[PDB]
């Protein structure tokens, strides 16, 4: 048995980036990927497969109120270090049946957007990344 | 109730059975000293024991079939020496499509043949009988004349194999016709030449053929063969004459149960009636017996004859004063219908 | 003949996954493809083929309720392990003719989605995948 | 000249697949492919073209009511033999000048569909194959 | 020829649905509007058009008296089965040339009316539907 | 049989709401609007339907005496909580054959009306909402 | 229970604009419309609905006395920065049960006019607004 | 699962009581009275677990 109040609306999420709780956020994406290889046999009609890795990916939005990414950058990839990162995001529906949190850790950041205006339009800022691992602490 | 039981049984494959059929109705007729009165046949394997083995022979012939087996028999029994009447006067009371008698003496199907067209023309029951040699003029009753057919060895009669003849027929479905529908269990028929299984089935009777490496039915007429103005060419087939004595057992059925002395007889019943009969032509429409554009429609002419005969004033009088009427207890209708057939004969010509 | 009355509407679906009834589904895919190697002939100007192989694709949309892939995936494809899963899928609609039902087996999915969020919209979960071979248990 | 009322209209199709009427059709399409060869000769400016051969495409659409493709492939193409059929299709409106009646024959079907369904939305099934030959029955 | 007494007025008209006769009915309408569409013809300054088929609409509106509607689809309604009627229109006026009646057959209704009050007002029902076919009975 | 006394009046309205009589009512109407999806057949003129489903709509207006739907939903639906109501309305004029008396169940609203006043114009308050189940009991 | 007498009069309403008293208000009115999206369970036929927010919508009419909202917003609007006021609204009739007395805060308004006279008629202003939050005094 | 009144014990115990049933509509006797008493009824179903297998197989 379903109810339709139990859908996770997605103005109760939250978000921490290295252990600050932004408050901007607009939505926050993150998957896993996994690679297959196809396996033709003679003589088989058919297909199979078996896989051979994973990768991470995902993304931010965010409303421009400041400049948080460039402080959270800085310098570092400038002066040739590799700076990781750790990202907290939470939903937390009140009719639904409970909450669940995700760490996800190793993220490497894709590009910085210095200024991006137009004249009649508020201003956005959409930052992609990858990431390696991922931890689960409250399971729904 | 016990413990729970968990069994798993291993066996021998087993053959399988000849799918049912959704219509057709034997009636069958049988002497034998025990068992006797009404009996029921869904499947050829419930046979009563006690039967003899000669019956029971007739019975599996019967159940034999075609593409599908008939959808139930009704076995008769008397002791013997019992007129044939009683068994008649029985089975008026019940309803079936095809009725056969394997050991009928002259007397006995000139009582069959009289028994059958009065249902037809007077009882208004439309059923029909499968009889060996017997020259009757009516579309109700089917002329099977082919004596001494082999079926393993063993002989049958004119009279013996109208039962396979009627299973055969009552096993076809509607859409198809038993022209040229070959008999695998028969081995042997006595010789005929072309031109007198042609005069035969030029005098209406239903023959055993050999054709194509096989045997099987060279056409499928009933007696029928003397043709009038209004009567025509199309009442010679089985196929024609089965439809419609389908299309006449749902009309009377619905108009039977649900209008007579049912509703007090007004135009606004008549034309709840007609809206009723062209649903239900409708639905044979879609079903694909009959063809598309039919009508149904109060019978004008029949009402103003009728208002004449009892002397009713009809001049100064409208049509819709006439069509609206007050007929007593009377109703009058018509329509109009159309039926297809199926292939027999084909022209090819080729240029070489 | 054909009644408009007859066509299945797909409000009457259902779907079991690992054995498990799943309240949430909002829609079901599976199709068999067929791969074909053309046919040239010198002297003829037509142009023929034959089958090569086969392979299974589909996917499975949810409204997001619970963590039920996660559960279902755990760790098993970090671990090194191949897990394969059984589908079944079921439309029974009320004015058409009859049930279909039918067992696709096989089954490995694509990707795992984490986190997908934002603010004023709804979630759902998309999860494609693919199979090897099928049962027909229901036909019509 | 020329009436408005001579365009045919689509809903006066009809289809034979393998001899049976089917009620449930939708669309029906089917197109020879012409192929080209570019001849270009030194001194003259223009190009010219010479033709090689030709290919057969085409596809069909159907509202589901039942399973009728799958009963009609059933295990042909799983136990390894190659299925060809005929299909025959008819467009007769009355307001035209007559009818026109073409013959497909050597139809190689592309896919099978075994399940495609979402929660509100009317069934429907898409089938494109490839041909070699055609015949024409009556011509308008 | 033409009198204002011919002219058929509707107090006198009577309407059968499902085979029952309605005593409450207020008003009955039932009308096909064709699909067309635009053609331009080359050399033509006037634009024509070809015709593709109808749809059929209409109404009823009766007095509130009892639960006729209710009755008639409610529980199929949920139940997921959709019921098809026959409607009867009759109108015979004693100053008129004749009688009209006409049969409105595959009647779909829109909605169901569950309850409709306001303090001071009689009650009153209205029920939209579509049809597809018709006979003519008593034309005149 | 129908005569002019057996129209039910609308000032013999009863509601229960939440299990409380209101008395300040002024008119309740409940409305299943059924969602139909054109489908054309082949060699048919005539365009038919099938049924996917209905939405449940209903209104109820009332005068302005106390603070009903404020105490009924306010501070749940600033926290992000909404709630679910069952309503019942009787329908008895003495002249009629007899009452009609439906629970609608299911009942979300669609907005709150915190203030509404004009100077010399006496105070009301309408209320939409959504239903999705009801039950008949002394059907007529 | 329930008099005629008990219905509340908007002549006696008092409103409080930026902690100073109106004299000439004619109108006061605020409401919340809830946002909602419809969903689609598979086996139900009755669509249910997701609660996901609202938006505080009002305006305020008055005869136009003095320049109150000028004064209020026009320099501000103009130099780029937006004021928010908070309104309290009352409305105590002597023949009711009590008062009822509400906050809005956070009010945005939505223009400011300048100037609107026609010759023969008397000067009126609305003012349409929006908001976010609200508090209770003095229920009913 | 429904539930309802249950009509014909209230027409039996107002028959005990000594009314007249006759020339009474059946919403009268439906909202009749009936001191401190409730009549009601229901129906519903229950489901069994799987304790019985049988299978057959040919060879």
């Amino acid at each position: 048995n379903m109810e339709a109040r139990n859908v996770m609306s997605g103005t109760w999420g939250e978000l921490w980036l290295d252990g600050n709780k932004v408050a901007e956020v607009k939505k926050f994406q993150a998957k896993m990927e996994f690679t297959k290889e196809d396996i033709i046999i003679a003589g088989q009609m058919g297909t199979d497969t078996k896989y051979m890795g994973y990768k991470g990916k995902g993304s931010i939005t965010l409303y421009h109120v400041s400049s948080r990414m460039h402080k959270l950058i800085g310098e570092k990839i400038k002066r040739g270090s590799e700076p990781r990162f750790v990202a907290i995001s939470k939903l937390n529906d009140p009719d639904s049946y409970g909450a669940e949190r995700i760490a996800v850790k190793n993220i490497a950041f894709d590009d910085l957007t210095l200024a991006d205006w137009e004249v009649g339009v508020k201003g956005e800022i959409e930052a992609p990344f990858t990431f390696t691992e991922y931890d689960f602490l409250d399971i729904i | 109730i016990g413990l729970p039981s968990i069994n798993i049984s291993f066996k021998e494959l087993a053959t399988t059975v000849k799918e049912r059929s959704a219509r057709g109705i034997i009636a069958m007729v049988l002497k034998d000293a025990k068992a006797l009165g009404l009996n029921e046949i869904h499947e050829k394997e419930d046979i009563p024991v006690d039967l003899s083995a000669e019956n029971k022979e007739y019975i599996n012939l019967a159940l034999m079939g075609n593409v599908n087996t008939p959808n139930k028999l009704l076995v008769y029994v008397i002791e013997g020496e019992a007129d044939i009447q009683t068994a008649l006067d029985f089975l008026e009371t019940k309803e079936f499509n095809y009725l056969c008698m394997p050991k009928a003496v002259e007397a006995d199907k000139t009582a069959i043949k009289n028994w059958i067209i009065k249902l037809r023309d007077i009882d208004k029951v439309k059923v029909k009988a499968v009889l060996g040699k017997v020259v009757g003029n009516h579309e109700g009753i089917i002329n099977f004349t082919t004596e001494d057919v082999l079926v393993g060895e063993k002989k049958y009669s004119v009279d013996e194999f109208t039962s396979r003849v009627a299973g055969l027929i009552a096993g076809t479905p509607l859409s198809q016709s038993v022209t040229y529908t070959k008999l695998s269990d028969v081995v042997d028929i006595p010789k005929m030449t072309k031109v007198d299984a042609e005069s035969r089935v030029n005098k209406g009777e239903l023959i055993l053929i050999k054709e194509a490496g096989a045997i099987r039915i060279a056409r499928g007429v009933n007696s029928l063969t003397e043709l009038t103005a209004e009567k025509g060419e199309m009442f010679q087939k089985i196929k024609i004459v089965d439809t419609l004595d389908i299309i006449h057992s749902d009309i009377r059925k619905v108009i039977i149960d649900d209008y007579i002395g049912k509703v007090t007889n007004s135009y606004d019943n008549k034309c709840l009636l007609i809206v009723a009969i062209k649903s239900y032509l409708e639905e044979l429409e879609k079903s694909a017996l009959i063809e598309s554009d039919s009508t149904v429609e109060i019978d004008f002419e029949a009402q103003k004859s009728y208002l004449k005969s009892k002397g009713v004033d009809l001049s100064y009088m409208t049509l819709q004063e006439i069509k609206e009427a007050n007929t007593g207890s009377k109703v009058f209708l018509k329509a109009k219908i159309k039926v297809l057939d199926a292939m027999e004969d084909i022209d090819l010509s080729i240029e070489i």
